[PDB]
RNA sequence: UAGCUAGUAGGUGGGGUAACGGCUCACCUAGGCGACGAUCCCUAGCUGGUCUGAGAGGAUGACCAGCCACACUGGAACUGA
RNA sequence: CCCGCAGAAGAAGCACCGGCUAACUCCGUGCCAGCAGCCGCGGUAAUACGGAGGGUGCAAGCGUUAAUCGGAAUUACUGGGCGUAAAGCGCACGCAGGCGGUUUGUUAAGUCAGAUGUGAAAUCCCCGGGCUCAACCUGGGAACUGCAUCUGAUACUGGCAA
């Protein structure tokens, strides 16, 4: 099942979800099929708080990928902000 | 359009196979003289039309036997 | 026995320099005088002649400026044994461009500057300086 | 050398040969005293300098200097073993570490101590 | 005016009847700092003797080196019997970039930023000598030009 | 990770002033500045190239107050930026906030200013700064903050600001002790003795 | 370490596999690899990379990531995509 | 993270000082004890051993050992040699291999140019952004010098023909 989640790479305390798809098998900082936007959750408020490349998450889904609750979450708030 | 290799018989000995060898140049890795190598490749031969030293052309194909993986497509030029 | 002809006229240039010679003279061929063209042309020598139809003997005039060679130092760099070969963005620069290379390219013998401002690469003929 | 001569035979680095084959590659080495004994330097020099045969715990068993002035070792003595070789005494090429294990510090040394050991006085 | 610096100083010793007379040699460099650099090498008994000859020599016997804005013009290889030097132009703030023997000729004769290095004999005597004649062959490109009967953009541009 | 020893001694070494004392005081009244320190400070060294090239990097480190490790991190930046690698070192050097807090007088001396810096006195941009290395950038403002303002130190200290030379690329207002950041100074606005192209030799030796 | 290899090399046909295939058989042909180093021995997980080096290179493969192999030692199948 | 209280108050060690290599004297010792990376020290004023004073270098670290690269142009392709310093086989023929006079044509193999695909992400580098700075995290790019395919150029090398 392709999906499309948030592999955490950051820092201790200070946490950098990087949106990737990829098999759901394969573990979550590891193999990704494609990279699809960033998100931080700690914002200067000034800076990109999430990037997404709408239109390749749109494709991918369109393929069959499943999307995590978050991701879902942050897609819908993008466009909700547009 | 079809990828493509040329070579020539060096045995024929096989029952419907041949043996080619493809030379070629390679720019040497560390000194740079310019060295020739060269690829034997056991090929699929129906006919055994191919005689030993000809010019052949190869194309390569699905597994034939334990080590055939090349057909000939046409000979070039034969008993020279 | 003769393998490097190229070599041959870049050493009789040489030789006859130290030698304090006017004008040598060898063997003429087609690339011998497409060489001799480019270093007249970038005016490391005086001239250069062709005398003959069946055996051609080319005839280079040398040329000194304060009783000194005009040409410092001539060594071939793709010899025979090792060619060497080069992109355009990789054509060496001899004494930070006061000398010259040859480039031998698809469209003809010419300077390395020629050959970057023309797009091309080739085989380094030799090094002039 | 010909080009084609090279890529007929490379080239082929002589591998170094290393001076303290019985530690294998490693910083320090434990072993047992087998024998404590004296022995005289080379012409030029001339004392009576204090060594000690070490049996090491990978088998080896090697002459090892005892630097400093005064030692108490004996037969049994474990004692660490480290690198560095010593001049005008031939065979010997392994220092005992003062302060490790069995083997004590210098008495009232009071510079370089921590080459020897040696606490740092409390004044 | 000219700043002046001693690169070595020797020792030597020559075997006579009554046995082993010492004497010195004293090897300096003169320079203008703008381009002009003469090296001495002087003997006497003692060594500010050894060294004020050396100075005498260094003043004459000196040479014109077309510098470029602190810099060489081109890289020069250089050749006196087992001393091979090499020499670059360098980018600024590069400084000074040698051996002392060929670090003192520099810095007296003035290149600001250079890349050098010495191979084979390190000998100062002969590394002196070869890095001043690898700078004395080192040509210009007004003098190029006017060697092959052209203008300076016509080789440069 | 400071040195905290006697600061003449450092002076009378390097053999000039190092301006490690307010300089209220003409330091020849306070030290013999011409004699190295030591029992055998007055007999000369007859001092190799390495010596000198150790002496000048000494020098500049003593005169910014930064040790070895932090300096070798500076040279490596200073030449991985483009330009003048000797040049961006000494810009490097000058844009630490102790230094443009000593410069727009603040601090009687570096040490004073970093002492400033640290008890959270100063501030960038309205933003309290308790990092000594802190990079100021041009078109910055530096101010005291109001609830040390009220120190006698500074107010002291800014007598002797006006009694140096007042730096170019600083515009100081001292009624409200604040100040911004112009530029980054060249290497000409700074003292002309400081030999740098042998900092640049002896981190290349 | 100069020679190695009889399912070895190729072919017809049958069998087997998700699939091509000596994968396995029955028979026929007597071949195949090798000085551009086969075979044999010793050593070793490979790569993106890390250290060093002006660079080419030398060494190296810990942590992160991709791949492979193993799960007390040896062997075997079953369930199951 | 911010605010308030107290009080300089709770907080500096390690190696070295003969030359290489920055930093020197006195006392003790007397080829003993001892030091040492190499050269080397020590037999009666030792800047080299041990102690003190002074100084130099690093710094919450400092030294010692082990291992790799460098310096080492000391496996030299970039970048070495062979008359005497180590190094031309005793000599000749000769197969495989390496290289090959000059002109014309053709080929596009090598070669060059362009384009496409690919060269995972992270790491290195450039311009920026966020943790009070930095380490650290991070955006975009360059790069990944390669490999393969296609269309071109034909001087040089190769093939073929004369
Ligand atoms: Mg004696
Ligand atoms: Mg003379
Ligand atoms: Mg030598
Ligand atoms: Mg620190
Ligand atoms: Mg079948
Ligand atoms: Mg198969
Ligand atoms: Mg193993
Ligand atoms: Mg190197
Ligand atoms: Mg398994
Ligand atoms: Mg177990
Ligand atoms: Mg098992
Ligand atoms: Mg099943
Ligand atoms: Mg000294
Ligand atoms: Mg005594
Ligand atoms: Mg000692
Ligand atoms: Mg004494
Ligand atoms: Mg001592
Ligand atoms: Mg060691
Ligand atoms: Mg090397
Ligand atoms: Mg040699
Ligand atoms: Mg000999
Ligand atoms: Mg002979
Ligand atoms: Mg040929
Ligand atoms: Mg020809
Ligand atoms: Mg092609
Ligand atoms: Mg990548
Ligand atoms: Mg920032
Ligand atoms: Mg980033
Ligand atoms: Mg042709």
């Amino acid at each position: 099942m392709v999906t499309i989640r948030l592999a955490r790479h950051g820092a201790k305390k200070r946490p950098f979800y990087q949106v990737v798809v990829a098999d759901s098998r394969n573990a979550r900082n590891g193999r990704f099929i494609e990279r699809v936007g960033f998100f931080n959750p700690i914002a200067s408020e000034k800076e990109e708080g999430t990037r997404l490349d709408l239109d390749r998450i749109a494709h991918w889904v369109g393929q069959g990928a499943t999307i995590s609750d978050r991701v879902a979450a942050l897609i819908k708030e993008v466009n909700k902000a547009a | 359009k079809i990828r493509t290799l040329q070579g020539r018989v060096v045995s024929d000995k096989m029952e419907k196979s041949i043996v080619v060898a493809i030379e070629r140049f390679v720019k040497h890795p560390i000194y740079g003289k310019f060295i020739k190598r060269t690829t034997k490749l056991h090929v699929h031969d129906e006919n055994n039309e191919c005689g030993i030293g000809d010019v052949v052309e190869i194309r390569e194909c699905r597994p034939l036997s334990k080590t055939k993986s090349w057909t000939l497509v046409r000979v070039v030029e034969k008993a020279v | 026995s003769m393998q490097d002809p190229i070599a041959d006229m870049l050493t009789r240039i040489r030789n006859g320099q130290a030698a304090n010679k006017a004008a040598v003279t060898m063997p003429s061929s087609k690339l011998k005088v497409a060489i001799a063209n480019v270093l007249k042309e970038e005016g490391f020598i005086e001239d250069f002649k062709v005398e003959g139809d069946t055996k051609p003997e080319l005839e280079l005039t040398l040329k000194y400026f304060q009783g000194k060679a005009v040409v410092e130092s001539i060594q071939r760099v793709s010899r025979p044994g090792l060619r060497i070969y080069k992109r355009k963005d990789e054509l060496p620069k001899v004494m930070a461009g006061l000398g010259i290379a040859v480039v031998s390219t698809s469209k003809g013998v010419m300077t390395d500057r020629a050959a970057r401002q023309a797009g091309l690469g080739g085989e380094i003929i030799c090094y002039v300086a | 050398a010909t080009v084609n001569q090279l890529v007929r035979k490379p080239r082929a680095r002589k591998v170094a040969k290393s001076n303290v084959p019985a530690l294998e590659a490693c910083p320090q080495k434990r072993g047992v005293c087998t024998r404590v004994y004296t022995t005289t330097p080379k012409k030029p020099n001339s004392a009576l300098r204090k060594v000690c045969r070490v049996r090491l715990t990978n088998g080896f068993e090697v002459t090892s200097y005892i630097g400093g002035e005064g030692h108490n070792l004996q037969e049994h003595s474990v004692i660490l073993i480290r690198g560095g070789r010593v001049k005008d005494l031939p065979g010997v090429r392994y220092h005992t570490v003062r302060g490790a294990l069995d083997c004590s510090g210098v008495k009232d040394r009071k510079q370089a101590r921590s080459k020897y050991g040696v606490k740092r006085p409390k004044a | 005016e000219l700043q002046e610096k001693l690169i070595a100083v020797n020792r030597v010793s020559k075997t006579v009847k009554g046995g082993r007379i010492f004497s010195f040699t004293a090897l300096t460099v003169v320079g203008d700092g703008n381009g002009r650099v003469g090296f001495g090498y002087g003997k006497a008994r003692e060594v500010p003797a050894a060294i004020q000859k050396a100075m005498e020599k260094a003043r004459r016997n000196m040479i014109n080196v077309a510098l470029n804005n602190g810099t060489l013009q081109h890289p020069v290889k250089g050749v006196h019997t087992g001393s091979r030097v090499f020499m670059q132009p360098a980018s600024e703030g590069t400084g000074i970039i040698a051996g002392g023997a060929m670090r003192a000729v520099l810095e007296v004769a003035g290149v600001h930023n250079v890349l050098a290095k010495a191979y084979g004999s390190t000998n100062p005597i002969n590394v002196v000598r070869a890095t001043i004649d690898g700078l004395e062959n080192m040509n210009s490109p007004e003098m190029v030009a006017a060697k092959r009967g052209k203008s300076v953009e016509e080789i440069l541009g | 990770a400071r040195y905290l020893g006697p600061k003449l001694k450092l002076s009378r070494r390097e053999g000039t002033d190092l301006f490690l004392k307010s300089d209220v005081r003409a330091i020849d009244t306070k030290c013999k500045i011409e004699q190295a320190p030591g029992q055998h400070g007055a007999r000369k060294p007859r001092l190799s190239d390495y010596g000198v090239q150790l002496r000048e990097k000494q020098k500049v480190r003593r005169i910014y107050g930064v040790l070895e490790r932090q300096f070798r991190n500076y040279y490596k930046e200073a030449a991985r930026l483009k330009g003048n690698t000797g040049e961006n070192l000494l810009a490097l050097l000058e844009g630490r906030l102790d230094n443009v807090v000593y410069r727009m007088g603040f601090g009687a001396t570096r040490a004073e200013a970093r002492q400033l810096v640290s008890h959270k006195a100063i501030m960038v941009n309205g933003r309290v700064v308790n990092i000594a290395s802190y990079q100021v950038s041009p078109n910055d403002v530096v101010s005291i903050r109001e609830k040390a303002k009220k120190q006698s130190r500074v107010k002291a200290a800014l007598e002797l600001a006006e009694q140096r030379e007042k730096p170019t690329w600083l515009e100081v207002d001292a009624g409200k002790m604040e100040g911004t950041f112009k530029r980054k100074p060249e290497r000409s606005d700074l003292s002309a003795d400081i030999n740098e192209h042998l900092i640049v030799e002896l981190y290349s030796k």
